[PDB]
RNA sequence: CCAGUGCGGUAACGCGACCGAUCCCGGAGAAGCCGGCGGGAGCCCCGGGGAGAGUUCUCUUUUCUUUGUGAAGGGCAGGGCGCCCUGGAAUGGGUUCGCCCCGAGAGAGGGGCCCGUGCCUUGGAAAGCGUCGCGGUUCCGGCGGCGUCCGGUGAGCUCUCGCUGGCCCUUGAAAAUCCGGGGGAGAGGGUGUAAAUCUCGCGCCGGGCCGUACCCAUAUCCGCAGCAGGUCUCCAAGGUGAACAGCCUCUGGCAUGUUGGAACAAUGUAGGUAAGGGAAGUCGGCAAGCCGGAUCCGUAACUUCGGGAUAAGGAUUGGCUCUAAGGGCUGGCAGCCGACUUAGAACUGGUGCGGACCAGGGGAAUCCGACUGUUUAAUUAAAACAAAGCAUCGCGAAGGCCCGCGGCG
RNA sequence: UUCCAUGUGAACAGCAGUUGAACAUGGGUCAGUCGGUCCUGAGAGAUGGGCGAGCGCCGUUCCGAAGGGACGGGCGAUGGCC
């Protein structure tokens, strides 16, 4: 039963504003969104720096 | 989930009563009471905050049983003072005494002036 | 427990006075000779079976040999 | 207390050996006035001192 | 962004202790939490270890100074007076 | 009535000073030949914080002049001292900040701290956080010296006693408002048990001579004599004048 | 004849030992609270394989349980460095979730050390466990076959390691115990069957004394008692959920808390519901009731500019079928994987949708006290006390205040 | 000693009991490695000393000849291939 419900949570069901009790900053916090976005972006920039795609100054 | 218990009579979360978990060969999770984290020796300089290199970082009554090379490093002042301050003291103990030679030469030639 | 790599060191270990017994564990892929010295259990781990039976012939005679399973 | 000292444990050993009843070959003696052990001690009621 | 108008380091004390007391604490909390330049290496790393104990993060050199600033006006006045008295004694 | 709080402070039960985590007594070094005729050199090893003391201490190592051994000591750190500084001390130690030389040699107008009251007792006068005492004048015969103490009062001093040249470090401490009762608590817990002072009219008349009454009023005049017995000597002990000091 | 208290590396430092005393120097012992992040396990989760059970009226390659390696060595991943060498950086670079680092040497190469609680290995498959089956009719650490496998994830919970910052008119223990160094007093042997000395590898002997059962709490403790009270800790699964909230469940535990049966009257005690009116009751809205989560909006006076503030006031909320956006890995493209979310759209139900639980009533003002805190254990939690702030007063030590029968207390 | 087993049902378990932490017989706690022991902490406490009619009290480094240890060397003896 639990796994049949979490399949629907993957598909997006049972996640509307009715079935929500925490603050969005408690459900998935914006510090965590920020730090995930920066481990995306700074690894993108050092890939593009080390692969000669952009130089030091454009990188910085 | 197999909840587990202490194996000594000390039932408090003290500094001496701290454990890790392990899985025995009879597929069972059991505490193991760990020895505390020994710190590597600090230099006799009073300046450098990093602890010395090349010396074992053990709880200090173990140091009876370790051999000599495990507890020092093969340098003058070694195993008790960092390398940067050893070479600084070499330069300082040279240059002070060279200035002392210069001072005795200058005062002897001022007496020769007199 | 101590593992011995070469076979000459195991023979020197097995001919030592402290050795009470040697025991021969014959699993698949492997043969282990375990000598019970007075401080450690020394294990020789060898995978050649004709060299295993040659070594079993090459144990000293007075030492108590026991083959295990 | 499972951390007893030796003197405490010795005292408790004497009290639990004293806590046994009358032996039944006494109340046939000639000059007897005993009918039971009056100085007994149950471990809920009397708490022994210490 | 500028997140306040008047309160700086002492917006942490909320609506409390009085306007004049929070305004009078502000200058001193700024001054003791600022990082000052070391005169021994030049790096801007004199932090207040404890009350009167400034410490450089890079020289590893500790200077006994004031309780809220690296040095006090009375201290620098006394230092200039002592070197003037020394040169008047020693000519 | 009872025995009042000011009476009970002198028994030393809970009112002793909380001196476990203190670093030691902050004293000058003992008078010997090397400090009575010349000067001895020792370096500041570090500067430590004495709990319950607003002034920081300077742990300074000298070299013992009679056997191969190294003495370590604690000073009142003159403001501007640092580590690695060679503090000189003695009669012929020259005049700059951190040194400690006798008062009969430094000129008039110098600014000294950790001053030594009677010659030899290792530094008593002018040793709180940021506080100095000046040398006013001298007297070559009879070898005494007037010193203006930090109370604004002046004292005639035998001219052979030591003094650290400069103001005490930790200066200007009181001008920050303790904002909250937590800061006052953590101040006075590291000093000694004195802080939540219940004022005397809030008490009952049994354990303080002001309490009781259906209004919190003192009743009797607050200014009282010095030959009041203890347990009465409460409130304004022998006030010369008593009001708001307008004027000087 | 002479030498011989070891050797290697530019260096950090390494090698299995590598003489040395009274004396000196230092380290470990030996440190606070909080925040943030990273590494490691334990547990949880998902996708598969086995083995056994559970369902099977129909469906379910289904559902549940289990699927292992100790201490101590050897190697290696993995973290950390305020370690070393080359070289010299502006067009300033490097880099973190935040910081922060640099001509007192940054990037870039190449090394070194520490912790390596994780993996492999020795122990270790012999043993353990799960299954199937034989023996001893017994009295068995009995004997056999098989198996104990391969992957992925994560702001997950607990523990621990590490880096880094913040707070202090707060700087957060001692000593036993152990080690390194500086010194160079001495000792060793005269070329050998060498010696003094060895903190290296083995080998021999020993470690006395006292405590160890059990309860640990709605029945082993103290409350006179098997008393609804009180009593310091450790471990902590699945679902919903922000959660260690509340509610339901699995391992585990228990029998409803010093009795049972039969009725269902009054008074209760404890839950609820009520038309119409809404405080008309009463000293007083006492008790009850309303509100309540989240998202999207909107938020006045006053003010110490910090607040007030979830001010007030609205709307939305379910189920289902979708769409779009937010990543890695390998060789502006292609391939292959792995997560939770968020926004929007359609359909849809007797307008029900934070459907149980969880969960602020709101405003306009007066008085007092600034606040946080404390207070009469058992009739008074307050406007009282305390507080920071402000102002006084005494005292420069043979002193101020105070204790004490006494004392160079 | 309530722990565990065998038995009982007088008393106790606010009813009852075939049950019990009840009663009566018997057993039961095994250590170099787990603690105590050792160390100092806040503190306590003799000696010197001082006080006190006095049991004693203050005092804890202060009005103390406060060490019984040692490298080496010399002396005299001992046991052992002196
Ligand atoms: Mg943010
Ligand atoms: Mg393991
Ligand atoms: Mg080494
Ligand atoms: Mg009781
Ligand atoms: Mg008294
Ligand atoms: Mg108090
Ligand atoms: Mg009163
Ligand atoms: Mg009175
Ligand atoms: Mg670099
Ligand atoms: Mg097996
Ligand atoms: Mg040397
Ligand atoms: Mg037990
Ligand atoms: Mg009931
Ligand atoms: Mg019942
Ligand atoms: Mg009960
Ligand atoms: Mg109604
Ligand atoms: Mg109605
Ligand atoms: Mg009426
Ligand atoms: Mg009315
Ligand atoms: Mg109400
Ligand atoms: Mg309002
Ligand atoms: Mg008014
Ligand atoms: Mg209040
Ligand atoms: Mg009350
Ligand atoms: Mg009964
Ligand atoms: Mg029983
Ligand atoms: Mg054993
Ligand atoms: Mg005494
Ligand atoms: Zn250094
Ligand atoms: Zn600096």
């Amino acid at each position: 039963r639990c796994r049949k419900n979490t399949l629907a949570r993957r598909k997006g069901r049972h996640m509307g504003i009715g079935k929500r009790k925490g603050t969005a900053n408690a459900r998935m916090p914006e510090k965590v969104t920020w730090m995930r976005r920066m481990r995306i972006l700074r690894r993108l920039l050092r890939r593009y720096r080390e692969s000669k795609k952009i130089d030091r100054h454009m990188y910085h | 989930v197999q909840r587990l218990t202490y194996r000594r009579r000390l039932s408090y979360n003290t500094a001496s009563n701290k454990t890790r978990l392990s899985r025995t060969p009879g597929n069972r999770i059991v505490y193991l009471y760990t020895k505390k984290v020994g710190k590597a020796p600090k230099s006799a300089c009073g300046v450098c905050p990093g602890r010395l290199r090349g010396v074992r970082a053990v709880r200090p009554k173990v140091l009876m049983r370790l051999s000599k090379t495990k507890k020092h490093v093969s340098r003058a002042y070694g195993g008790s003072m960092c390398a940067k301050c050893v070479r600084d003291r070499i330069k300082r103990a040279f240059l002070i005494e060279e200035q002392k030679i210069v001072v005795k030469v200058l005062k002897a030639q001022a007496q020769s002036q007199k | 427990p101590r593992k011995i790599e070469e076979i000459k060191d195991f023979l020197l270990t097995a001919r030592r006075k402290d050795a009470k017994s040697v025991k021969i564990k014959k699993n698949k892929d492997n043969v282990k000779f375990k000598v019970r010295c007075s401080r450690y259990l020394y294990t020789l781990v060898i995978t050649d079976k004709e060299k295993a039976e040659k070594l079993k012939q090459s144990l000293p005679p007075g030492l108590a040999v026991k083959e295990l399973k | 207390s499972s951390h007893k000292t030796f003197r405490i444990k010795r005292f408790l050993a004497k009290k639990q050996k004293q806590n046994r009843p009358i032996p039944q070959w006494i109340w046939m003696k000639t000059g007897n006035k005993i009918r039971y052990n009056s100085k007994r001690r149950h471990w809920r009621r009397t708490k022994l001192g210490l | 962004a500028k997140r306040t108008k008047k309160v700086g380091i002492v917006g942490k004390y909320g609506t409390r202790y009085g306007a004049s007391l929070r305004k009078m604490v502000k200058k001193i909390e700024i001054s003791q939490h600022a990082k000052y330049t070391c005169s021994f290496c030049g790096k801007t790393k004199m932090k207040r270890r404890a009350v009167g104990i400034w410490h450089c993060g890079s020289c590893m050199k500790t200077v006994a100074g004031g309780a809220w600033t690296y040095n006090t006006t009375s201290a620098v006045t006394v230092k200039s007076a002592i070197r003037r008295l020394k040169e008047l004694k020693d000519q | 009535g009872r025995v009042i709080r000011g009476q009970r402070k002198g028994a030393g039960s809970v009112f002793r000073a909380h001196v476990k985590h203190r670093k030691g007594a902050a004293r000058l070094r003992a008078v010997d030949f090397a400090e009575r005729h010349g000067y001895i050199k020792g370096i500041v090893k570090d500067i430590i914080h004495d709990p319950g003391r607003g002034a920081p201490l300077a742990k300074v190592v000298f070299r013992d002049p009679y056997r191969f051994k190294k003495r370590t000591e604690l000073f009142i750190a003159a403001e501007g001292i640092h580590t690695g500084q060679f503090v000189y001390c003695g009669k012929k130690a020259q005049l700059n900040i951190g040194n400690v030389l006798p008062v009969g040699t430094m000129p008039e107008g110098t600014i000294v701290c950790c001053l030594e009251e009677k010659p030899g007792d290792r530094g008593k006068l002018a040793r709180a956080s940021g506080n100095y005492a000046t040398v006013i004048s001298h007297n070559p015969e009879t070898k005494k010296t007037r010193v203006k103490l930090p109370s604004g009062s002046k004292k005639v001093i035998s001219s052979a006693n030591r003094a650290v040249v400069g103001v005490v470090a930790g200066g200007g401490r009181i001008d920050k408002p303790i904002l909250k009762a937590g800061r006052a608590y953590h101040k006075y817990k590291a000093k000694r048990n004195c802080w939540p002072r219940v004022r005397g009219v809030a008490m009952n008349p049994v354990e303080h001579p002001f309490g009781g009454g259906n209004h919190q009023h003192i009743g009797k005049p607050s200014t009282i004599r010095r030959d009041a017995p203890a347990g009465r000597k409460v409130g304004l002990i022998a006030a010369r004048r008593t009001g708001r000091l307008r004027g000087t």
